[PDB]
RNA sequence: CCGAUAACGAACGAGACUCUGGCAUGCUAACUAGUUACGCGACCCCCGAGCGGUCGGCGUCCCCCAACUUCUUAGAGGGACAAGUGGCGUUCAGCCACCCGAGAUUGAGCAAUAACAGGUCUGUGAUGCCCUUAGAUGUCCGGGGCUGCACGCGCGCUACACUGACUGGCUCAGCGUGUGCCUACCCUACGCCGGCAGGCGCGGGUAACCCGUUGAACCCCAUUCGUGAUGGGGAUCGGGGAUUGCAAUUAUUCCCCAUGAACGAGGAAUUCCCAGUAAGUGCGGGUCAUAAGCUUGCGUUGAUUAAGUCCCUGCCCUUUGUACACACCGCC
């Protein structure tokens, strides 16, 4: 509808609140460190953010 | 003036974070400059655990992602005025350095 | 084998028979003057620290679990 | 002392409308009234100013009706409300603390008055099932077949 | 102090820095004979090297 | 030949200054200590009816052993394991205001005072009298 | 010498057969204070020997889930119970436990793989050092058994445990097994 | 008389138990963490803490003032490295301030009766595996 | 058992055996220091691994023929 | 790997490699870690010590106003190689025991060619094809559902107790984490109120600076229980109170008072495992406005049997037969 109800119901929290910054999903998020980075998007970009694995 | 200023550096590798705290103390030590050792803290291991599998079939994997940060505090406290003799950085990819007056 | 039901408290039968035969043995415990006298259990810690005061039966381990007496010498 | 059985000795009493045994502790005894619980048993032998360590037969007759009548009225016998069972009533509002059949006849107006509004609960305990809305999927089968 | 943010979380928005940059680089770039990206940044100011075997396009 | 209280057993200790505040009861024992329980984790309450001069004398003898103890630091030193019933085992602490109204009483008895920071700590008056029942415990251990 | 648990001296026990002699270990060199000791004795085939034997006892008397890390319990409940054998014995615990040791270990067994007559096929003898593992579990085990659902304590239902297996009157689990083996194994020759 | 700075300080860990112990010149008198030797949580095991000093004689700790300090560990680990720092510390005074003919006659007793005395146990942990609970131990699977 | 020497280790050292005879002997420490100078080893377990084996070959090279 | 050798020279994998734990009183450092010494106190002493003892009470980078790295932290390095002795062995390749040694097998990570019609288009602004596209199979909003139960299956936690439960006292960890671009939501010291769940102010920490000397659980020492479906057990259910969120009914969670169910060691079958293992046991992280019975890691306590075999189950090399080649779940 109008403005006043396209969005209204509040977001605040929740998986709806948080959604992935490369994949735009909102399943498998790590927010730790707040990477707010899809489960298998971390993996992706893992050697160019640095992670490097070791055991 | 007279001044004490606090220097911390903090990289990913530790040869370059050597290396760069190595080539700043070694040209007070020739400018006379009373520096406190290398305060080598304690190294903060970011570790991630993250399923391999993107869809949950398997013998169940996972992938353990180590992060390690280094950092080393030096003091550069002589009696004398210290912030117009060093002006340079020298600085090199991978550390961020940072000036702190011992104020604060 | 279905119940044990012993006697909660003493009666005359058997607060004689604790003060006459039970001080004459010398394995001595809670347990087994339980299978001896039957007698319930709880009881028999507070009779034991009873002869305690009144003399007649040394100490030896006295532990929160495991209490343990023993007899005087004999000759 | 470990003295003899004290004569004057109920092996089993017998409170209000239930029985309790005298051969065990007192406080744990009254547990076996229904509505009196060990909690309830250990702060109304404190308030009743009685020996604990006595057994439950060795209580004399007028211990046992003041223990009975301690419970009776816990309202006026320095007992915190916070302690009773139908603390704010439905029916009257005022606090209650029940251990008899009218605790059973209790939960019986309580069942019948969700069974009149039909609500939720009330059609759930019609039917037998669950109420705490826990999962029925695999469990409660015991009670089934 | 509360107006920086801690080393833990610093090092990693950088790291998602970088490899939004690269990703970028590669998108804007694929045609370029991009190679790839170093960082070589200072607290001043931050200066970016795009590795590619072609520079006049 | 000194005696203090680190030198010998604090078990037999505890229970020492416990009875010694009990023949001196000028201490505030509340008007509820024969209802709560001590702890959230704790099913049933303490046989002993003075167990608030058992925790009092408890109290004490942990503040000799280190200052500064606020009622956080007091209920996470008495916490205790809790059953938790079906599910698995868990730790929880105990009763802040038994914590607080038995550090409340303390200076009463006028033997610890607040710190400068946050927590309390023992005055010298209150260093006095636990090393005045260690002396006579350490005696009793003897002889 | 050592005095264990402060008295019983490990001068004075022996081993009455020499299948055994060297592979009991109460001996002056293997006399300790206290049985406790993280030795990492079984980090080796033959090395387990020179643990010595109340070690071992002591070890091999937790079991069944909640009772498989608890030790201080176990050596405090061994301390008891050697006192109890020693007060209903008048001699030393250790001669006590020797005794039991001897005495249960099972001489001989069988085992077999294929259809067999009643239980094994064919008698093999056991090993001394398989003589004494075997009675250390069989005694731990029938004081396990023989403290599950009555009134008497771990010390106590390891007393008589020994000490029906030292003296020998088949009411030691530690013996009536080994015999009900026995039995099996010269049956199945 | 009065002579200053005779003193060492040895340490033992084992199992992450950590124990560090002020060896001095002085009166026979052993404290760890400011306790008497006697005096401590594990009562059963009190005589492991007794069986160093057995073993050698008070004739050689008359002389010699122990103050132990432990900043973790457990229980009986925390023992366990107690009990060596003191021989070891008392062997390290004997070998720097007397003879070490004086060390062999004491190190001998120490190393025939557990070698723990002088070289700590190095067994320390192994990590827990992403395959089921334990280090080894993995989940019940099932086929069916 | 499973010390057995694989092919790497044992051709450098068979090698450096017959080109410096004259500089090597037959203690190890001396042997895996040697090495270090006369051929770039990145691994400091595979200089010593070598040195295991020289001084092997040293052992019988003084008393028979070796294949060096 | 040694050896012969129609082979010769090789490639990858194994090995090697990184990390991890093990000794380093060797070096370098350390007020965001401390230890000793000294000087103040406070107490117990005193018959009197007086360098008696304790203190995580105060100090000596509150820069002239102590020394040092033993404890802590992390870099540079060393150190282990079957180095030495005996034996076995072609006396080679290599194997076994042992002295000395911190360690004479610490665990992970990586992982060849080739393949599976194995799983993922519900991870992606990865994508072909097909479908839909305005009454939408797009998106938004409200409510319900994914919980629903005569039943079977699988992973798990809690018990059946006395090697225990309850009550009080004593007394110890290491991982690791913390205030937000979007995006609102941190971790908490201390003081007061409430019996508890919780509430109200005074701070601290963007962190070896505060939580936190992470006073965890287990256990240690004493009390009650006393072999009963019991003070085991807490299942089911009733009443009440609190927090989180717009929203708690189908009960988010927690606390308090109540009922106290089955269950008294578990059939046929079957999982994991060789030393800091199993197991007991709690604590971090993730999931999170609310949160663990899960999972990923850490810590406390710490055993038994075994140093072997191809018997049941499979695997690798060689020989062999095949009517198999979708390859024995074959063929016929
Ligand atoms: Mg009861």
């Amino acid at each position: 509808g109008h403005q006043q109800l396209y969005w209204s119901h509040p977001r605040k929290f929740g998986q709806g609140s948080r959604s992935c910054r490369v994949c735009s999903n909102r399943h498998g998020l790590i927010r730790k460190y707040g990477l707010n980075m899809c489960r298998q998007c971390f993996r992706q970009y893992a050697k160019d953010i640095g992670f490097i694995k070791l055991d | 003036a007279i001044h004490r200023i606090r220097i911390t550096l903090t990289s990913r590798n530790v040869k370059s974070l050597e290396k760069v705290c190595a080539d700043l103390i070694r040209g007070a030590k020739e400018k006379n400059l009373k520096v406190k050792g290398p305060v080598r803290m304690p190294t903060k291991t970011l570790r991630i655990t993250t399923r391999k599998t993107p869809c949950g079939e398997g013998s169940k994997t996972w992938d353990r992602f180590q992060m390690r940060i280094h950092k080393r505090l030096i003091d550069l406290h002589s009696p004398s005025e210290i912030v117009k003799q060093i002006t340079s950085i020298s600085i090199e990819p991978g550390v961020e350095v940072e000036v702190t007056i011992a104020d604060a | 084998r279905d119940k044990l039901n012993n006697l909660v408290l003493f009666d005359k039968a058997t607060y004689d028979k604790l003060c006459k035969e039970v001080p004459n043995y010398k394995l001595i415990t809670p347990a087994v003057v339980s299978e001896r006298l039957k007698i319930r259990g709880s009881l028999a810690r507070a009779a034991l620290q009873e002869l305690l005061s009144k003399g007649l039966i040394k100490l030896v381990s006295k532990h929160r679990a495991q209490v343990i007496y023993t007899r005087n010498t004999k000759g | 002392m470990s003295l003899v059985i004290p004569e004057k000795f109920q092996h089993i009493l017998r409170v209000l409308n239930t029985n309790i045994d005298g051969r065990r502790k007192i406080a744990f005894a009254i547990t076996a009234i229904k509505g009196v619980g060990r909690r309830y048993a250990h702060v109304v032998l404190r308030k009743a100013d009685i020996d604990l360590t006595k057994r439950a037969g060795e209580l004399t007759e007028d211990e046992v009706e003041r223990v009975i009548t301690i419970m009776q009225n816990p309202r006026q016998y320095k007992i915190p409300d916070w302690f009773l069972n139908r603390q704010k009533d439905v029916k009257d509002g005022k606090y209650s603390q029940v251990l008899a059949n009218g605790l059973d006849n209790k939960l019986r107006e309580d069942l019948e008055r969700l069974k009149k509004i039909r609500a939720h609960r009330g059609l759930r305990h019609f039917w037998g099932l669950r109420v705490r809305g826990q999962h029925t999927k695999t469990t409660g089968r015991r009670g089934r077949t | 102090m509360a107006v920086q943010i801690s080393k833990k979380r610093k090092f990693v928005a950088d790291g998602i820095f970088k490899a939004e940059l690269n990703e970028f680089l590669t998108r804007e770039l694929a045609e370029d004979g991009y190679s790839g990206v170093e960082v070589r940044v200072t607290p001043t100011r931050t200066e970016i090297i795009i590795l590619a075997t072609r520079t006049q396009n | 030949p000194g005696v203090t209280v680190k030198d010998v057993n604090q078990q037999e200790f505890v229970r020492a200054l416990a009875a010694f505040l009990k023949k001196s009861g000028k201490l505030k024992v509340p008007e509820w200590v024969d209802t709560v329980k001590l702890a959230k984790h704790k099913e049933l309450a303490p046989y002993d009816e003075n167990w608030f001069y058992t925790r009092a004398a408890s109290t004490a003898r942990h503040l000799y052993l280190r200052g500064g103890a606020g009622v956080g630091s007091m209920t996470k030193i008495y916490g205790g394991r809790q059953r938790n019933g079906v599910m698995p085992s868990h730790f929880s602490r105990g009763s802040k205001s038994v914590a607080r109204r038995v550090l409340q009483a303390l200076e009463g008895l006028k033997m610890v005072e607040k710190d400068q920071d946050g927590g309390r700590k023992l005055t010298p008056q209150g260093q006095r009298d636990l090393d005045r029942i260690a002396g006579q415990v350490a005696a009793a251990n003897k002889k | 010498d050592i005095k264990l648990f402060g008295k019983w001296s490990t001068d004075d026990v022996q081993i009455n057969d020499i299948s055994l002699q060297d592979y009991i270990a109460v001996k002056e060199k293997y006399a300790k204070y206290l049985p406790h000791s993280a030795g990492r004795y079984a980090a080796k085939r033959f090395r387990k020997a020179q643990c010595p034997i109340v070690e071992r006892l002591t070890n091999s008397m937790m079991m069944h889930g909640r009772n498989n890390g608890k030790k201080l319990m176990t050596v405090r409940i061994v301390k008891h119970a050697f006192e109890i054998i020693h007060l209903l014995t008048g001699e030393n615990p250790l001669q006590v436990l020797v005794n039991a040791i001897i005495n249960s270990g099972p001489r001989e067994d069988s085992t077999r793989i294929g259809r067999a007559g009643t239980v094994r096929r064919q008698a093999v003898d056991v090993s001394p050092l398989r003589r004494v593992n075997q009675a250390i579990w069989l005694l731990c085990t029938g004081a396990r058994e023989a403290a599950f659902r009555n009134i008497k304590t771990i010390a106590e239902c390891l007393a008589d445990e020994l000490i029906n297996a030292a003296k020998g009157s088949s009411n030691s689990y530690a013996i009536k097994k080994k015999d009900e083996l026995e039995r099996v194994a010269k049956s199945n020759r | 008389s009065k002579g200053p700075l005779q003193s060492v300080q040895v340490f033992g860990r084992k199992k992450t138990a950590t124990a560090v112990a002020h060896c001095k010149r002085g009166n026979g008198l052993i404290k760890v963490n400011g306790r008497p030797l006697e005096m401590i949580e594990p009562r059963t095991l009190q005589y492991k803490l007794l069986e160093p000093v057995l073993l050698l004689g008070k004739e050689r700790f008359a002389g010699v003032d122990i103050r132990v300090r432990v900043k973790g560990g457990g229980h009986v680990a925390q023992i366990y490295a107690i009990r060596q720092s003191i021989s070891k510390a008392l062997v390290a005074y004997y070998q720097k301030y007397v003879d070490e003919a004086s060390k062999k006659e004491i190190k001998d007793i120490l190393i025939q009766y557990d070698r723990t005395l002088l070289v700590a146990d190095p067994r320390r942990c192994e990590s827990k595996k992403f395959g089921g609970p334990g280090a080894r131990a993995r989940y019940q699977k099932s086929y069916r | 058992m499973g010390r057995v020497r694989t092919k790497t280790v044992k051709k450098a050292a068979r090698v450096i055996i017959e080109k410096y005879y004259t500089r090597l002997g037959n203690d190890f420490h001396t042997n895996k220091r040697v090495c270090e100078e006369i051929a770039i080893i990145p691994s400091k377990k595979l200089r010593n691994k070598i040195a295991g084996y020289v001084t092997h070959l040293m052992k019988r090279i003084q008393r028979g023929p070796v294949r060096g």
